[PDB]
C-alpha cells in the first residue's frame, strides 16, 4: 500500500520527467535491451539501434502510461486495466521482466535527477513501480 | 560468461573513479530504507526505526564502506569471482543467516548509487558491463548455500 | 485478482480441511521447518519435536487465520490487517518465507485430498495463497 | 551439499515406485495451468487457451514424460547433478530462451505431484530429501546461463 507521503514523493519526482517522456522512456528501453538482452525476444520487429524511431515511439508510450498512473495513483487497477490484459493475456510476458524495466526506470531517474532521487524518494518510487508491475501481472489466465 | 575486453575496460576505468567509502555508505543505507525487512539481519547495529535513524547510524555507515570495498575486490578477480567470494558466501549462509535472494537486491542498489555519482560515465554499455558484474557477485555470494 | 470460479474452488477445497485445522496446520509447519530449515530462526523458543504442543498450537492459529481469510475472500486486506502489521512491522519476516509456507500448505492438501486438488483447483488455491502472502508483506516500513 | 545416506535412501526408494510417464504428464500440465505465461515458451505445441485444451494436448503429455525422465537421471548422478545437466542448461538458455526463475516453479509442482501419488511414502523427512533434489536440479539448469 502507498501512503500519503509516498504518493506526494512519487508526484514530486515524476514532475521532473515532465517535458522528457520520450527521451527518458527511450533511455529506459535502451538500458533494458542492453543490460537484460533476454527482453529483446518480445520485440523481434524492432530496430534495436540507438534512438531508433521504434524505440523512441515505444519509450514515449510507456512513460505516457506511467504518467497517467501517477495521476490516478489511488486507483491503479482501473488506470492500467487495458494494459494488464495486453501484457498478461495477449503477450504472456514472463513476470520477471517487469522487475528489469522497473530497475531501468530508477537508473534513468538517478542519472538525470541524482539529488532529487534521495533515499526516501527512491523507496517511494520503487513502491510505485512494484504496484504498477503488480497490476500488469494480475490477469494471467 | 568471461568478461570481454570492452566490458573489462568499462569496469576498470569506472571503478578507479569511485569513492568507495561514500558509495558504500550510501548503498547500505538505501537497502535498509528501500527493503525494511533487511533490518532484522542487522538488529545488533542499533534501532533502525526510520530513514532518519539509518542515515545517522555510524555502524551502518562504517559497514557499508567494508561491503563496497569487498565488492570492489571483484574488479581485480574478474576471471575468478565465484572462487574469490566462497568464504564470504559461507559466512553469510552459516553465521549471518541471510536469505540469498537479498544479494540481487543490493546489486540493484549499487547500480543506482553508481549511476547517480557518475552520470556521464554510466553509459548504456557501461551499465550493461556493471549489470553483468553485480549478477556474478550476487551468484558467488549465493554459491556456498547448502 | 481472484475470479468467481476461483473463489468457489477455494471454498470447496477448504471445506475438506474442516475439522482438521490443528492437524493440517501442524503438518504444514513441520514440513516448512524440515524442508526449509532456514525458517527455524523465526521460532527460537519452539520445541521442534514432532507434534510438540507449541507446533500444534501454532499450526491451529495459522490455519484458523486462513479459514477466516476464505470466509472474507472479497476483502483480504481487511481480514488480515492485524497479521500484516505483526509479520511485516513487528517480526520483519523476509518475504521469501511466505512462498515456503504457501508451498507446504499445498503439499498438505495434495497428501490428504489428492483427487480434490485437481489442476484447476491447484491453480485457484495457489492464487489464494499468493493473495494472502501479498497482504502479509504489504506493511513493511 | 552432498546427499547423506538417509537422504539417498529416501530418494532412491521412492523414485523406484514412481510412474514417470504419468507423473511427468501431470507435472507439465499443472505448470502450464498454474503459471500461464509459461505457455509462450511452448506455443509450437498448439493452442493452450485453457486447462481443458492443455489436459487434452498430446504434445504436452508426451513432453512431460521426457522432462520427468530427464529429471529422474538426477537420481543416478546425485554426486554430479550440475555436471550432468550442463548441456540441457545451455539448450534452455540459448535455444528455448527460458527465464531461469521458472525452474524453481516446476520443481515445486513435481513435489506436489509426488505427494499426491505417494502419500504414505512422502513423509516429512522424505519431502525434505526431495526438496533438496529439486533445488539442486533447478540450480544445475540455471548454471550455464551467461
Ligand atoms: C512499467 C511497465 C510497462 C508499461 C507501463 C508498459 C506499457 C506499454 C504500453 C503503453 C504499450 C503500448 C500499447 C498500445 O500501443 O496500445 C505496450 C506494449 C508492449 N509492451 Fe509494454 N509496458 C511495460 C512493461 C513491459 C515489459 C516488461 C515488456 C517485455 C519485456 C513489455 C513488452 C511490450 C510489448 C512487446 C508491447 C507490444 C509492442 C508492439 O507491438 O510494438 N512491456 N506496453
Ligand atoms: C554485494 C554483496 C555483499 C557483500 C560483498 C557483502 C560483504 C560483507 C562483508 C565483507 C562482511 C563482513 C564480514 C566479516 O569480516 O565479518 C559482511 C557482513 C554481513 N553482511 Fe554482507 N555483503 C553483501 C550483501 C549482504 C546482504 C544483501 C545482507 C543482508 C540483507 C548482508 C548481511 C550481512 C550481515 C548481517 C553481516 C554481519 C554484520 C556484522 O556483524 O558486522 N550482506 N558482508
Ligand atoms: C499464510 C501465512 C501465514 C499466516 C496466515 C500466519 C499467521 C499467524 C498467526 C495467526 C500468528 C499468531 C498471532 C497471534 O497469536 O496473535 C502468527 C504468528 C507468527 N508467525 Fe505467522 N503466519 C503466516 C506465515 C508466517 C511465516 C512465513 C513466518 C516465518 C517463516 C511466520 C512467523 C510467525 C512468527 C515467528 C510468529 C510469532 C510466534 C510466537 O510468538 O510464538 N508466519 N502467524
Ligand atoms: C526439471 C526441470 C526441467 C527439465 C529436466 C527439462 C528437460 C527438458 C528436456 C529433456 C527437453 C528436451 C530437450 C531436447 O532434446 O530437445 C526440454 C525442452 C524444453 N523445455 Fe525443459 N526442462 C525443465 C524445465 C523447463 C521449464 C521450467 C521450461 C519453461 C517454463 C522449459 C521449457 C522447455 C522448452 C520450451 C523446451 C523445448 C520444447 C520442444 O521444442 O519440444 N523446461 N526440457
Amino acid at each position: 500500500v502507498l501512503s500519503m507521503e509516498d504518493k506526494s514523493n512519487v508526484k514530486a519526482i515524476w514532475g521532473k520527467a515532465s517535458g522528457h517522456l520520450e527521451e527518458y522512456g527511450a533511455e529506459a528501453l535502451e538500458r533494458m535491451f542492453c543490460a537484460y538482452p533476454q527482453t529483446k525476444i518480445y520485440f523481434p520487429h524492432f530496430d534495436m539501434s540507438h534512438n531508433s524511431a521504434q524505440i523512441r515511439a515505444h519509450g514515449k508510450k510507456v512513460f505516457s502510461a506511467l504518467h497517467e498512473a501517477v495521476n490516478h495513483i489511488d486507483d491503479l487497477p482501473g488506470a492500467l486495466c487495458r494494459l494488464s490484459e495486453l501484457h498478461a493475456h495477449s503477450l504472456r510476458v514472463d513476470p520477471v521482466n517487469f522487475k528489469f524495466l522497473a530497475h531501468c526506470v530508477l537508473v534513468v531517474f538517478a542519472i538525470h535527477h541524482p539529488s532529487a532521487l534521495s533515499p526516501e524518494i527512491h523507496a517511494s518510487l520503487d513502491k510505485f513501480l512494484c504496484a504498477v508491475s503488480a497490476v500488469l501481472t494480475s490477469k494471467y489466465r | 560468461a568471461s568478461f570481454d575486453a570492452h566490458e573489462r575496460k568499462f569496469i576498470v576505468d569506472l571503478w578507479a573513479k569511485v569513492d568507495v567509502a561514500q558509495c558504500g555508505a550510501d548503498a547500505l543505507s538505501r537497502m535498509l530504507i528501500v527493503y525494511p525487512w533487511k533490518r532484522r539481519y542487522f538488529e545488533h547495529f542499533g534501532k533502525m526505526c526510520n530513514a532518519h535513524d539509518i542515515l545517522h547510524n555510524s555502524k551502518v555507515q562504517e559497514h557499508g564502506k567494508k561491503v563496497l570495498a569487498s565488492f570492489g575486490e571483484a574488479v581485480k578477480h574478474l576471471d575468478n569471482i565465484k572462487g574469490h567470494f566462497a568464504n564470504l558466501s559461507k559466512l553469510h549462509c552459516e553465521k549471518f543467516h541471510v536469505d540469498p535472494e537479498n544479494f540481487k537486491l543490493l546489486g540493484d542498489i549499487i547500480i543506482i548509487v553508481l549511476a547517480a555519482h557518475h552520470p556521464e560515465d554510466f553509459s548504456v554499455e557501461c551499465h550493461a558491463a556493471f549489470q553483468k558484474l553485480v549478477r556474478q557477485v550476487a551468484a558467488a555470494l549465493a554459491a556456498e548455500y547448502h
